[PDB]
């Protein structure tokens, strides 16, 4: 394919160097017909005009309470004892002849006792209280000064992260303000 | 809040569609799906109140934006 | 004002609503509504079926009759609502 060689080389120079250098190559070349394709004289006028298009543009291929919270201070006593998931020191106290209203999940007094359990698992940790203790904390200004720079470089990262959500949030609704109101139609 | 509120009941839903739609969560003790008395066509708002609140939240949460008779059911928050 | 309407297609099965689409490049997810039947420019009568459609940018929508709870993987180029 003779022409259609030309029309999509033609089309690769132009996708890379344009009609500016078909301009140039026409005035070099306009005494032969080599060059017809692209100048007006060729039938690949315009198949080489638009492959240069298709060829730029990734179109074209290659050319080719106190009592309520001792009672869940219990509860907390109780979760920090528990060793297996279905063995503990409360599975007795549920039915066993008690009553046990801190013991269910859909309470959400369940929430205060997660916190309870979060609580003494801090006081559980062995770096918590149970047999080492740093001093770090108890004559350590400079490490304190390392954690209020550490609470403060979160809380910048998390400012960040809030103004870009409520960004984020907006630009959504108001292309769900501006989505498609007319063509409704189904396939 | 034992109900599912399913917004969509298509032209053959009837109170027994929304019973048997929602009883496999839970047993619907009243259901009816509210047709302007001008048509006898149920206008997508519909009731199925359960005895159970287990039951109506998980297919409340389950089965939303449905399809029955081609035609897309909603059982949402009863209020 | 900028909105070019390239007229692709929805590629969709109901039965949970599933989409295949093309990738825009851009941060916005496709939105959904469900609505009432009673905005065109014929407006042929019979007009008490509902068009849910969720929209995007780069195809076009998934839009039905309908007489977050979802959303689009964008790595792969799929969009889910359930």
């Amino acid at each position: 394919p003779e022409v259609r060689n030309i029309v999509d080389k033609t089309a690769s120079f132009v996708a890379r160097n344009g009609p500016e250098f078909e301009a140039r190559i026409r005035q070099n070349e306009i005494n032969n017909p080599k060059f017809n394709f692209l100048n007006p004289n060729d039938p690949y006028h315009a198949y080489y005009r638009h492959k240069v298009s298709e060829f730029k543009e990734g179109k074209a291929q290659e050319p080719s309470s106190a009592f309520d919270l001792d009672v869940v201070k219990l509860t907390a006593q109780f979760v920090a004892r528990n060793g297996r998931q279905f063995l503990t020191q409360l599975m007795q106290k549920e039915q066993r002849n008690y009553q046990f209203d801190f013991l269910r999940p859909q309470h959400s007094l369940f929430n205060y006792f997660t916190k309870l359990v979060e609580q003494y698992t801090k006081i559980l940790i062995p770096p918590k209280g149970l047999f080492s203790k740093l001093k770090k904390e108890a004559e350590n200004p400079r490490e304190v000064l390392d954690q209020v720079c550490y609470r403060v470089e979160w809380a910048k990262f998390q400012e960040r992260e809030r103004k870009k959500e409520e960004e984020e949030k907006e630009k959504e609704r108001v292309a769900y303000a501006q989505i498609d109101w007319h063509d409704f139609v189904v396939v | 809040k034992r109900v599912l509120y399913v917004g969509g009941l298509a032209e053959e839903v009837d109170d027994k569609v929304l019973h048997a739609a929602f009883i496999p969560f839970g047993d619907i003790t009243d259901i009816q799906i509210p047709l302007d008395y001008e048509t006898e066509k149920h206008r997508g708002f519909a009731f199925v109140e359960f005895e159970l609140a287990e039951d109506a939240a998980a297919a409340i949460d389950n089965m939303n934006e449905s399809e029955l008779f081609g035609r897309t059911i909603r059982v949402n928050l009863a209020k | 004002k900028f909105v070019k309407i390239g007229r692709p297609g929805y590629k969709v099965t109901k039965q949970l609503f599933q989409i295949d689409y093309p990738e825009i490049a851009e941060g916005i997810m496709p939105r959904h509504r469900f609505m009432s039947a009673y905005e065109q420019r014929i407006e042929p009568p019979d007009r008490r079926w509902q068009y849910l459609l969720m929209a995007a940018e780069p195809y076009e929508t998934i839009a039905f009759k309908v007489p977050f709870w979802t959303h689009w993987n964008r790595e792969t180029k799929q969009f889910f609502l359930q």
